[PDB]
C-alpha cells in the first residue's frame, strides 16, 4: 500500500526551469533513498540521481551537474526534482522511485514535461486522398500542446481506423495522421470525414476526405 | 562505464511459451542486477532483484539467473498479461538501465500493404510539404523505410511513428513522413517510399511523380 504520487505534466520553454514533486505515502519516510529516473517517448530509461531523505544529501548523473538539484521535506514526505536550463533534449516522462537496496521497487505515475519554444497553436488537417482496399487519411499537423483526438464519421467509422502516436518535430510542434483502409468501391459514394478536436486551442476541424480530380 | 546489452531486442512469443531474455554487462557486477517489465503508458515493475530473487507478489513463473557478466530473466510458462518490455538494470554506481526487450503477441508473417500520399495542394499554398508513406497491417515489427526523391536518398528529413500491436489481428502499422520545403518539393519528379521486411523477398517500392 506504498503510493508515490508526482504532479501534473508540464510544458516549458527552452531556458525555463521546471520542478517536479513526489509525495510518498503508505510508509516511513525516511527509511529508503528516493530516486529520480527519466524516459524519454518511445525510448529507455534514464537514471538521474538520488537523495537521501534524512539529511538531504544528494548525488546525480555527471550530465545533470549544476542543472538538477533534488530536494526533500519530511513534514509532507515529499521529494521534489527540479531541472533548470531546460532544452528538447529534456523532454521526457520523469519518475521518482524508491530504494529497497537492491532495486526500485514503487515508482512513481510519472510527470510528463515537454520543452519546446512553441505556444498553444490548433492544427491544420490536410487530405491523405485515396489514390479492392484503399486507403486514406488525415494529416493533423503543427499543433500544440498535446493532445488531440480524432474521430471518422462522427464515431460512426472506427474498422480500420489506425491514429499514430504523435511526434514532435524539430519545430517543436507535434503532428500525427489518422488512416483508414476502406473498400476502393465506396469512394465515389460514401463520405469520409476525420473529426479532430484540439481542445487546448479550442479547435475543432471537421475534414472531408475524397479523391483528388485531375 | 558500465554499458548493459539486451538480446533480443524483439521476442514473438505464445501464451504457454517458455520465454527466456538475456542481459549482458560490460565489466563484471557480480550479483546486482534487477529486472523491471513494463507497459505502454506505466511505470516499471520490479520482477527480480539480486539477480535472482523473485520479489513477492510476482507470479512464480518468472524467474532470473547469472551474475558477472551474464543474467537471464526466464517465463515458464507466458500469459496474457505478460507480454511487455522487459529491462534490465544495474543496482550499482550509476544505476544504468539496459535498453528493454519487447515481448509481443506471434502471429504468422505478415508483409505491410504500403500506400504512398502526395502532399495536398492546400499544404503547398502554405509552404511545406509533407509526404506520407502508410505500412499497413504487418508482422514482426521489424520494418525499414527508406526515402528517394529523384533515386536519392533522403536522411534527417524523415519521422516515423508505429502503432501499439493490434489485439484483433496481432498487426502493427507505421506511418513514415517526408518533410520538404515547397521549393525543394517542386524542384524533383520521382518519390519513392521502399520498404524492407521479412514477408517481402525484396525492397517493396511505391512511388508517384510529382
Amino acid at each position: 500500500q506504498v503510493q508515490l504520487v508526482q504532479s501534473g505534466a508540464e510544458v516549458k520553454k527552452p531556458g525555463a526551469s521546471v520542478k517536479v514533486s513526489c509525495k510518498a505515502s503508505g510508509y516511513t519516510f525516511t527509511n529508503h533513498y528516493m530516486h529520480w529516473v527519466r524516459q524519454a517517448p518511445g525510448q529507455g530509461l534514464e537514471w538521474m540521481g538520488i537523495i537521501n531523505p534524512i539529511s538531504g544529501s544528494t548525488s546525480n548523473a555527471q550530465k545533470f551537474q549544476g542543472r538538477v538539484t533534488m530536494t526533500r521535506d519530511t513534514s509532507t514526505s515529499t521529494v521534489y526534482m527540479e531541472l533548470s536550463s531546460l532544452r528538447s533534449e529534456d523532454t521526457a516522462v520523469y519518475y521518482c522511485a524508491r530504494d529497497i537496496v537492491d532495486a526500485f521497487d514503487f515508482w512513481g505515475q510519472g510527470t510528463m514535461v515537454t520543452v519546446s519554444s512553441a505556444s498553444t497553436k490548433g492544427p491544420s488537417v490536410f487530405p491523405l486522398a485515396p489514390s479492392g482496399t484503399a486507403a486514406l487519411g488525415c494529416l493533423v499537423k503543427d499543433y500544440f500542446p498535446e493532445p488531440v483526438t480524432v474521430s471518422w464519421n462522427s464515431g460512426a467509422l472506427t474498422s480500420g481506423v489506425h491514429t499514430f502516436p504523435a511526434v514532435l518535430q524539430s519545430s517543436g510542434l507535434y503532428s500525427l495522421s489518422s488512416v483508414v483502409t476502406v473498400p476502393s468501391s465506396s469512394l465515389g459514394t460514401q463520405t469520409y470525414i476525420c473529426n479532430v478536436n484540439h481542445k487546448p486551442s479550442n479547435t475543432k476541424v471537421d475534414k472531408k476526405v475524397e479523391p483528388k480530380s485531375c | 562505464a558500465i554499458q548493459l546489452t539486451q538480446s533480443p531486442s524483439s521476442l514473438s512469443a505464445s501464451v504457454g511459451d517458455r520465454v527466456t531474455i538475456t542481459c549482458r554487462a560490460s565489466q563484471g557486477i557480480s550479483s546486482a542486477l534487477v529486472w523491471y517489465q513494463q507497459k505502454p503508458g506505466k511505470a516499471p515493475k520490479l520482477l527480480i532483484y539480486d539477480a535472482s530473487s523473485l520479489e513477492s507478489g510476482v507470479p512464480s513463473r518468472f524467474s532470473g539467473s547469472g551474475s558477472g557478466t551474464d543474467f537471464t530473466l526466464t517465463i515458464s510458462s507466458l500469459q496474457p498479461e505478460d507480454f511487455a518490455t522487459y529491462y534490465c538494470q544495474q543496482f550499482n554506481d550509476y544505476f544504468t538501465f539496459g535498453p528493454g526487450t519487447k515481448v509481443d503477441i506471434k502471429r504468422t508473417v505478415a508483409a505491410p500493404s504500403v500506400f504512398i500520399f502526395p502532399p495536398s495542394d492546400e499544404q503547398l499554398k502554405s509552404g511545406t510539404a509533407s509526404v506520407v508513406c502508410l505500412l499497413n497491417n504487418f508482422y514482426p515489427r521489424e520494418a525499414k523505410v527508406q526515402w528517394k526523391v529523384d533515386n536519392a536518398l533522403q536522411s534527417g528529413n524523415s519521422q516515423e511513428s508505429v502503432t501499439e500491436q493490434d489485439s484483433k489481428d496481432s498487426t502493427y502499422s507505421l506511418s513514415s513522413t517526408l518533410t520538404l520545403s515547397k521549393a525543394d518539393y517542386e524542384k524533383h519528379k520521382v518519390y519513392a517510399c521502399e520498404v524492407t521486411h521479412q514477408g517481402l523477398s525484396s525492397p517493396v517500392t511505391k512511388s508517384f511523380n510529382r
